RNA sequence: UGCCUGGCGGCCGUAGCGCGGUGGUCCCACCUGACCCCAUGCCGAACUCAGAAGUGAAACGCCGUAGCGCCGAUGGUAGUGUGGGGUCUCCCCAUGCGAGAGUAGGGAACUGCCAGGCA
RNA sequence: CAAACUGCGAAUACCGGAGAAUGUUAUCACGGGAGACACACGGCGGGUGCUAACGUCCGUC
RNA sequence: UCCUCCUAAAGAGUAACGGAGGAGCACGAAGGUUGGCUAAUCCUGGUCGGACAUCAGGAGGUUAGUGCAAUGGCAUAAGCC
């Protein structure tokens, strides 16, 4: 019932993370199961608006990447120490 | 041997009957008996320690070994390596005859006989208490008495629980608490 | 525990012999049965071994565990070692006390034609 | 005076007999094969070959081993 | 050799700790006297001289329990070598290397030789 | 939270074995002839100082 | 005069009239060989016992001890018989 937009990730490293933060984006990863973990790049404002909901803590996330629907759950979320910005999120294929 | 035969004849059978044990040796088996003298007055005089050790050797079948100091404390003014007391490690026929001679006469005739405690245990069924007025024992006669002295009595058993100690007391018929 | 204490006691000689890098003979002693083997310097290979439980060497013995049985086992181990060509192995009595069956079997091995 | 400390010879280095590998104040390394320990807790080579570093034991202690070339 | 038991090595918290179950076919342990082999700071305390009288219990081998505890990714974060900039107590730009912790996952380990027994 | 704290644990530095490549052998040793034996400023990682510094001293460029 | 910890920036060395300390010892055993044992700390019972003489049992696994002040290490013990 929740719409999520995702983009493919083709870069890796602290330099890539800095580039995404400068371009107002931040990466995220999905891991779990026999499938190899993969990284997904997401924007900042739209993802913050998505996370603003109070039901995120107990809702299954439907990631739409490469025209495919994947149900995941965010067990751990990494947040900036004091600034209200997100730099990395973690998801599991539940 | 003389008491061991009767022990195996009746105590083992009654314990097995009451505890519905399956193993033949599940009945508790006595390991050893220790007779120590932790008076603590050996610092003032050393002859009393030798006299008490000689008395213990006479009453028992062996001469006790002397025990040195364990840990020094400034409050009690105790050094390291200074002998304080001795203990007798009763095993075999000596322990059997000594325990028989005790339980025959010595235990019933004690002043203020309130009865032994069945709850005071170390934690695995070992009964380690202390008895004063050493004159109660028959071997210590008024000829060799020096002063009213106490002793520590410990019985070592293969048991690992207080229920087995209670069963052993019941076998010993446990006059009263 | 007795076995752990025995192993720790034997560990001193076991580690000391490692620097030498020479094959050693060890004997495991128990009133029920006695075991013996000759350990290679690598510590994972035995050139020859025997056990008192085996009737191939216990057929002439009244029982597996006795002084005569230990002496016979030591003599057989020494003879097999000599015929195999052990080339002057060392001695290590598994951290035991050298007063009884171990002493008898060591004496038998020495008198069989050994020089240890 | 500043007492000299450190590992004189590391792993994979050819050494000769009587050559010290590491001179340590205590015992941070243990002698292995063809390695001897002196009275000053110093490990010296007992043969000719390369040196190797390995960790073993219940306490994960370090050992020094020498392999002949 | 399919399984069980004990010894000879590595691996040294994937082998460790707590709980339950099972074991005498073989092996191992429990036993009295020791004046005899051996010896006690007393004691047969340890070891040792007879082996099953019986047992598998104190201990010990094995299986389950992922409970305690342990190892542990990809990625991210902190940091740093190189040249520059800024509002030069510090931060950023391009690049290389990259933490800890945590998550996923792993696992009640495995492996070579010898000896006996159950076939 | 830590300079006489690490159940963990970087970048960087250093040693040794093999290696295509380059720097006029650029490397080392021997004998002779030397010079100085009072360095300053800036960059990088710290100490002292009051986590007052643009004060002071270290290793390197 | 010698030695120990930072400074001394994960090789080694590395300085200021920098920040902090110990010593001029000692053995005919406190050395060696072989065979054996293995701490401080708490609880249970204990005329003497005040919690803090020692004892039997349980936990602990080197914070004890390892002669000097300190550092590195020592359980296989370098600790004890």
């Amino acid at each position: 019932m929740f719409t999520i937009n995702a983009e493919v990730r083709k870069e890796q490293g602290k330099g890539a993370s800095r580039r995404l933060r400068a371009a107002n984006k931040f990466p995220a990863i999905i891991y779990g199961g026999k499938e190899a973990p993969l990284a997904i790049e997401l924007d900042h404002d739209k993802v913050m608006n998505m996370q603003a909901k109070a039901e995120f803590y107990s809702e299954v996330l439907t990631i739409v990447v490469d025209g495919k629907e994947i149900k995941v759950k965010a067990q751990d979320v990494q947040r900036h120490p004091y600034k209200p910005k997100l730099q990395h999120i973690d998801f599991v294929r539940a | 041997a003389k008491l061991h035969d009767y022990y195996k004849d009746e105590v083992v059978k009654k314990l097995m009957t009451e505890f519905n044990y399956n193993s033949v040796m599940q009945v508790p088996r006595v390991e050893k008996i220790t007779l120590n003298m932790g008076v603590g007055e050996a610092i003032a005089d050393k002859k009393l320690l030798d006299n008490a050790a000689a008395d213990l050797a006479a009453i028992s079948g062996q001469k006790p070994l002397i025990t040195k100091a364990r840990k020094s404390v400034a409050g009690f003014k105790i050094r390291q390596g200074y002998p304080i007391g001795c203990k007798v490690t009763l095993r075999g026929e000596r322990m059997w005859e000594f325990f028989e001679r005790l339980i025959t006469i010595a235990v019933p005739r004690i002043r203020d006989f309130r009865g032994l405690s069945a709850k005071s245990f170390d934690g695995r069924g070992n009964y380690s208490m202390g008895v004063r007025e050493q004159i109660i024992f028959p071997e210590i006669d008024y000829d060799k008495v020096d002063r009213v002295r106490g002793l520590d009595i410990t019985i070592t058993t293969t048991a690992k629980s207080d229920e087995e100690g209670r069963a052993l007391l019941a076998a010993f018929d446990f006059p009263f608490r | 525990d007795k076995k752990s204490a025995r192993i720790r006691r034997a560990t001193r000689a076991r580690r000391k012999l490692q620097e030498l890098g020479a094959t050693r003979l060890v004997v495991h002693r128990t009133p029920r049965h006695i075991y013996a083997q000759v350990i290679a310097p690598n510590g994972s290979e035995v050139l020859v071994a025997a056990s008192t439980v085996e009737k191939a060497i216990a057929e002439q013995l009244k029982y597996t565990g006795n002084k005569d049985a230990a002496a016979a086992v030591g003599k057989a181990v020494a003879e097999r070692a000599l015929e195999k060509g052990i080339k002057d192995v060392s001695f290590d009595r598994s951290g035991f006390q050298y007063h009884g069956r171990v002493q008898a079997l060591a004496d038998a091995a020495r008198e069989a034609g050994l020089q240890f | 005076e500043a007492k000299r400390l450190g590992v004189k010879r590391f792993g994979g280095e050819s050494v000769l007999a009587g050559s010290i590998i590491v001179r340590q104040r205590g015992t941070k390394f243990h002698a292995g094969a063809n390695v001897g320990c002196g009275r000053d807790h110093t490990l010296f080579a007992k043969a000719d070959g390369k040196v190797k570093f390995e960790v073993k034991g219940p306490k994960n202690r370090k050992f020094i081993s020498i392999e002949a070339e």
